[PDB]
């Protein structure tokens, strides 16, 4: 038997975790503030790190990397790479973007690159005269980035209409950087717009927001074995050779880059985590990273398998009880 | 020296209390007539808690015995270690108590209680520093119920700041049938509740159950039950009679054991069980003793550790053994049953051990637990005491000794203030 | 030349400090009877060793120490024990009996009653020094002497020494050889009592010390006499400076002024390497750059928390034996682009670095091999906080229920002490976390 | 980067290496706690001899 605490009573993932760990009979769950746990499934802000390892008799394992959130929060992560030697000017795939103040920044030095055809984006706002970004952060009281809007995105059809791709990425104790292999793009209902870029919805893949204004996929979400088939027959490749590898690079890169701060090989407690990394590919099949979000939740026709594999992969390679769905990315 | 003031008092309390005196005396190396024979000076470092330092290296028990009646003080007198005790320290009355509480708190009991308690400070007047007192007695009887509580009563008059210690033994009719003894069990824990600073809970109804459906002692005799009430008493002593780093004398028990002024009432346990007679063949693992020692098959009061949770916990190990072995297995029984100890006091379980093991055993384990299901053991009480108290049957026994009524609500509610404290902390 | 007298209270303040003279007498060339072929200053001399030893006319060199145990056990093995002749009689100060594990009644109850005679055997080795500069503490958080007693005796020094400093040496409760479930309670209690009239106070976690013991002793189950011994050497490490030549860390000031900027941010970070086991058969033994390396590891930190995770006020590299600068910068050149080192803005990223050429001396039959170099770092690091995040926690748990409160009511404490304490330690996690928040 | 003051001896060497650079409560309020204190458990331990006399 081993012992588990659930912390972040909201987890879609880690939901199905939990009842994935019941339902095989190895595995109890405790009262959240017992501190006799092997897991914790922990909450989402001030996850009390340095209260882990200090119970003879356990081994412990929790569910985040402390510090991952230098790669997860929108002004962190833009600071992470102009900073960080291994990606800085090494880097082909991030826009440009500089963080900002509604008043150590860049909001001069942002000026400066501005001047060229410029479309930048910030409860989210896009323009292409500074004027009146620069004065939208100083609207709200949070800090704030601007980075380039990708101008000329690559387009669906029948539809000509634009998407992200969603993949997630489990990272084990052992640092080993893992690709679920099914990933999904978020498309958009309505054809994308040329000239003017305002109105969103065309403009926002970002889920919610489309699920409010749309017809060609269930609920604008378009699986990897369909994006690859339409690669093929509308571009004459495949998603691996087009998309993937840079997007496997681009997953390897930002990790290895932080792995000495978030490590956890020689430390008292264990660390995994699950990350949601968005990307975008452009009309040139060159794909850019956007934002890596910490706390992903994943699509529901890929719950099972890939909540599956957390606990394949992450919690029974720790916790052995009584064909992968993975591709492991070598570095 | 941290000495400990021991006194006895009532058929059970004497005949517990010589035999508690017979083991640790055989334990420490001496002899009835009280001279060290032994080969360890581990026997002698610590024998001051209990034993006083007379001329030609003589040791005597550190003990007063107490009865209304002259019989016991006889055959204790005439027992195998009969004659180690001070002779002043045989402290005796003649009319008895008959089973009555209230002649033993209140008229027989209060003529002959001075001449006890001078008795007790000689003793005391002695000690360079003095932990307190242990008192060993039964609840269902007359005179260590309600002498004996008078007794606790007065002492801490004069030592408001000693620790007050007992063994009390609690009645079972699978044992006796008296029906009057759900009464004077009930009016003593209302004492104790007051007046005890920590009450090891022995229950003749687990000493029977132990020793009749585990032991196959199909015609169980008082023998039986105190062999099983001497180990306990040498086991829940380990700490303070030889050196050691917890629990080793009475004050630090009490603040590891105590959370809470009221519930101070222990479960013992031990293990492994054994019949006088058993000759031992093979000594258990540490695993074992760490199983049986938590085993419910194995507490001295007749509750279900499961339907409670565990305040505190001390564990005492004897015999030669691995400390990484024990601790290891100590750590397995928390994480695997952690829901049963409170979290809300961090590693509340202790645990000792000690090289030198009990006479006829290798390896022994001793439980001393402070959980939340002994309020079983009350609600049992209690449950006997309304059935007549209702009805005010029986009643005129105490109230022709000089009891009201009133004295009675009062037990009865003290009582089950009591159990309803012990489930407010079991639903924490 | 400027004397430190030595204060240890409780059973660990007073075992450790066994540990330490121990030490100290080998490293010296002192005999357990007090006397120092070394020393050709008979009756006396300003050396560098005489800040921790006075000298007799009959040449006995005798311990600035003063030992305090609200009972007399545990010191009662150094009057009879094997270093007898070291310590005269007055400074072997022992009660009747003890606290109890119980903080209130180790500083109200029974402090009372021997704080004066505490003093005055204090006072009388101050008075036999030229320019004495402040205490060394040596003790527990989880007794109730080691907490209660020592908060007191903190007090008291202050009111009678304002012009001189006060150093800690404080273990830290670990469930793996605690005593006492009330530990957090007595721990809270005296860090939030003694706080502001400590200058400097050195954490060491029984916890990081047992699994050092278990991991790289080889110890299965290791006791106080193995915890003891390691935690002299790296008390050892941390006083050197003040017993031998040296131009770093010469002066108990100067630990205040190198380590501790913010006086109540004043709780070191100690780490040493190399813990290798004598039994361990022929160890090839660790570079200049293994053993700096070491020193960025959790597990050789006297307290487990992880410097990655919070910035740095103040680094001290501490050596002993075979070191030359040459590899120290060339070491932390290295380690400089490998591991995560932040220091605060206000501060310059830098380590002052101390050398002596004397290797670790090791107590012959004790469980630590012999090393051609070691070394001790004493970095101001937030992540120390993390100890104390985990004892408010303990406390919170408990104190919520009023658990065991009683015991300390009933010895003349207020609940509203327990309030105000644990209110303090808040407020010390806040301080850290404002400093740390960069990253 | 820069070596700083260093400073030999027959014993050692000591010397600060920077990589980069930067950007009372008196005796009578203390009786008074102790009295006090003391005050308040004589006072319950009267107490406690009162209820016992009773
Ligand atoms: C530790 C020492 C002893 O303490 C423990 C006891 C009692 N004692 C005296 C010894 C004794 C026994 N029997 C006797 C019959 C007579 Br004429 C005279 C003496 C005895 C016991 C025995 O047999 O071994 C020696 C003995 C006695 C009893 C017993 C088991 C037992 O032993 C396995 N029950 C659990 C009790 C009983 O009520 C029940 O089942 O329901 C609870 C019994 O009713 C039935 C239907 O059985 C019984 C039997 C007469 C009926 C009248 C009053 N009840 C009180 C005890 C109880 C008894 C040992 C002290
Ligand atoms: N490392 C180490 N810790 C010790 C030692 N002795 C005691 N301790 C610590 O001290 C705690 C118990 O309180 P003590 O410091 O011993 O207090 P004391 O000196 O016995 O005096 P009292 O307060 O009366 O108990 C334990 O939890 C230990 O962590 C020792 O020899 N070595
Ligand atoms: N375990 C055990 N219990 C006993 C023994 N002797 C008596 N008792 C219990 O004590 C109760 C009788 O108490 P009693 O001795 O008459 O009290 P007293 O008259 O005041 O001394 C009975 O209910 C028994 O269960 C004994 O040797 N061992
Ligand atoms: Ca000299
Ligand atoms: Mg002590």
């Amino acid at each position: 038997m081993y012992t588990f605490v659930v912390r972040d009573e909201n987890s879609s993932v880690y939901a199905e975790v939990s009842r994935l760990l019941l339902a095989t009979g190895q595995w109890k769950r405790l009262r959240k503030d017992n501190p006799r746990f092997n897991l914790m499934l922990g909450e989402r802000n001030r996850l009390p790190f340095g209260r882990l390892g200090h119970e003879p008799g356990l081994v412990q394992l929790v569910n985040y990397y402390r510090g991952a959130d230098k790669l997860c929060r929108k002004a962190s992560l833009v600071k992470l790479i102009k900073t960080s030697p291994e990606l800085s000017e090494s880097c082909t795939w991030f826009p440009e973007s500089y963080v900002i103040y509604p008043t150590t920044d860049e909001r001069e030095v942002f000026l400066a690159a501005y001047n060229r055809g410029n479309v930048w984006i910030a409860g989210i706002l896009i323009s292409s005269e500074a004027s009146e970004l620069l004065d939208f952060i100083d609207e709200q009281g949070q800090v704030h980035v601007i980075q380039k809007y990708l101008e000329k995105p690559l387009l669906l059809e029948p539809g000509h209409r634009k998407f992200d791709i969603r993949s997630w990425v489990l990272v084990d104790h052992l640092y080993n950087i893992y690709l679920y292999r099914e990933g999904v793009l978020r498309t958009s209902s309505e054809p994308y717009n040329s000239a003017n870029f305002q109105d969103k919805t065309c403009h926002l893949t970002n889920h919610c927001i489309q699920k409010e204004y749309s017809r060609y996929e269930e609920g604008n979400e378009m699986f990897f074995e369909e994006f690859n088939q339409y690669l093929m027959d509308a571009l004459n490749t495949t998603l691996e050779n087009s998309i993937l590898l840079q997007i496997k690079h681009i997953i390897r890169s930002c990790l290895m880059c932080i792995e000495p701060a978030i490590s956890t090989k020689h430390l008292h407690y264990q660390s995994f985590q699950l990350f949601g990394f968005d990307f975008m590919v452009d009309e040139e099949l060159k794909v850019w990273l956007i934002e890596v979000n910490g706390a992903p939740a994943c699509a529901q026709k890929l719950y099972a398998e890939l909540c599956q594999g957390i606990v394949d992969v992450a919690i029974s390679s720790v916790f052995p009880l009584a064909t992968s769905i993975f591709i492991k990315l070598h570095h | 020296m941290r000495e400990i003031v021991h006194i006895q008092a009532g058929q059970c309390g004497n005949q517990i209390g010589a035999k508690f005196w017979e083991v640790i005396s055989d334990e420490h190396g001496i002899d009835p007539t009280g001279s060290y024979h032994g080969d360890s000076d581990l026997q002698l470092e610590r024998i001051n808690v209990y034993y006083n330092e007379a001329t030609g290296n003589k040791y005597v028990p550190r003990a007063i015995l107490v009865d209304l009646e002259p019989g016991t003080m006889d055959s204790v007198r005439s027992g195998p270690f009969g004659q180690i005790f001070r002779p002043d320290n045989f402290v005796f009355g003649q009319s008895g108590a008959g089973n009555n509480w209230a002649k033993g708190h209140y008229t027989e009991g209060a003529e002959l209680v001075d001449s006890v308690l001078d008795v007790v400070r000689k003793e005391s007047e002695s000690c360079d520093c003095l932990q307190g007192f242990q008192l060993t007695h039964s609840l269902g009887g007359g005179t260590g119920s309600g002498m004996g509580t008078l007794l606790i009563s007065k002492i801490r008059e004069e030592y408001p700041d000693r620790i007050m210690n007992t063994f009390s033994v609690m009645p079972s009719p699978k044992v006796s049938d008296t029906v009057v003894e759900p009464y004077n069990a009930t009016l003593s824990v209302h004492q104790l509740v007051e007046n005890t600073d920590e009450t090891y809970c022995i229950d003749n109804e687990a000493l029977y159950d132990i020793c009749f459906r585990t032991l196959k002692l199909t015609t169980p005799t008082y023998g039986d039950l105190n062999h099983l009430v001497s180990a306990t008493m040498s086991g829940v002593t380990t700490c303070l009679r030889f050196p050691g780093q917890l629990n080793a004398d009475l004050r630090k028990l009490a603040v590891n054991m105590v959370p809470f002024p009221r519930l101070h009432f222990f479960m013992p346990g031990f293990a492994p069980l054994t019949s006088r007679g058993s000759q031992q063949y093979r000594a258990l693992t540490v695993p074992e003793l760490t199983q049986q020692m938590f085993d419910s098959k194995n507490m001295m009061a007749a509750c279900d550790p499961r339907h409670g949770r565990y305040l505190t916990v001390a564990a005492i190990f004897r015999g030669r053994m691995s400390m990484k072995e024990v601790d290891e297995q100590m750590l397995n029984v928390q994480n695997k049953n952690s829901s049963y100890f409170v979290e809300w006091i961090p590693n509340n379980v202790k645990t000792a051990v000690c090289d030198i093991p009990p006479r006829g055993l290798k390896m022994s384990a001793t439980f001393i637990g402070n959980s939340t299901a002994i309020q079983e053991l009350f609600k049992r009480i209690s449950e006997q005491f309304t059935a007549m108290f209702r009805r005010k049957a029986f009643l005129h026994w105490y109230t022709g000794e000089g009891m009201d009524e009133m004295e009675f609500t009062e037990a009865e509610s003290n009582m089950n203030d009591l159990v309803s404290e012990y489930q407010q902390y079991q639903d924490a | 030349m400027r004397e430190c007298i030595s204060i240890h209270v409780g059973q660990a303040g007073v075992q450790i400090g066994n540990a330490c003279w121990e030490l100290y007498c080998l490293e010296h060339g002192i005999q357990p009877d007090g006397q120092m072929p070394s020393d050709k200053t008979i009756g006396g001399g300003d050396d560098s060793f005489n800040t921790f030893f006075s000298e007799t006319g009959a040449g006995k060199h005798v311990p600035r120490a003063v030992f305090v145990d609200l009972e007399p056990t545990v010191i009662d093995e150094v009057r009879t024990g094997t270093y007898r002749q070291l310590f005269h009689p007055e400074q072997l100060i022992t009660g009747k009996e003890d606290a109890a594990n119980n903080y209130a009644r180790g500083h109200y109850t029974i402090g009372k009653e021997i704080i004066d005679l505490v003093l005055d055997r204090i006072r009388k080795l101050a008075d036999q020094c030229t320019g004495l500069q402040g205490f060394l503490v040596f003790h527990s958080f989880g007794g109730g002497t080691g907490s209660g007693f020592t908060s007191l005796l903190m007090e008291r020094l202050s009111v009678d020494y304002g012009k001189k400093s006060k150093l800690e040496f404080s273990i830290y409760p670990a469930p793996q050889v605690s005593t006492a479930v009330v530990e957090p309670y007595n721990s809270i209690l005296t860090t939030h009592t003694t706080l502001e009239h400590s200058d400097c106070a050195f954490m060491v976690d029984n916890e990081a010390i047992y699994d050092i013991c278990r991991r790289n002793l080889d110890i299965e189950r290791p006791t106080y006499t193995n915890l003891n011994r390691l935690i002299s050497q790296i008390v050892s490490s941390i006083t050197a400076s003040l017993r031998f030549d040296g131009a770093l860390n010469v002066d108990l000031t100067e630990f205040q002024t190198n380590l501790v900027p913010y006086p109540r941010i004043h709780f070191p970070l100690a780490t040493y390497a190399p813990v290798i086991s004598a039994e361990k058969a022929y160890h090839e033994q660790l570079s200049v750059a293994e053993i700096t390396n070491a020193c960025f590891e959790p597990a050789n930190q006297m307290v487990k928390c992880d410097p990655r995770h919070g910035k740095y006020m103040a680094c001290c590299l501490l050596y002993r034996g075979d070191v030359v600068p040459k590899d120290v910068n060339a070491a932390i050149a290295t380690i400089k682009t490998k591991r995560s080192i932040q220091f605060v803005d206000w501060c310059p990223t830098g380590f002052k670095v101390g050398i002596n050429y004397q290797p670790p001396t090791v107590v012959p039959g004790g469980d630590l091999a012999k090393v051609q170099r070691a070394v001790c770092m004493l970095s101001n690091t937030t992540a120390i906080a993390e100890a104390w995040a985990r004892l408010d926690h303990k406390f919170d748990l408990m104190y919520a229920k009023r658990a065991f409160v009683h015991w300390y009511v009933g010895e003349g404490m207020e609940e509203g002490e327990f309030s105000e304490a644990r209110e303090d330690m808040a407020a010390l996690e806040k301080d850290y976390e404002e400093v740390g928040v960069d990253s | 980067m820069e070596v700083i003051e260093l400073n030999k001896c027959t014993s050692g060497q000591s010397f600060e290496v920077i990589l980069k650079p930067p950007s009372d409560p008196s005796l009578e309020e203390i009786q008074k706690k102790l009295e006090a204190a003391e005050e308040r458990r004589k006072y319950q331990e009267a107490e406690l001899l009162k209820h016992l006399a009773e």
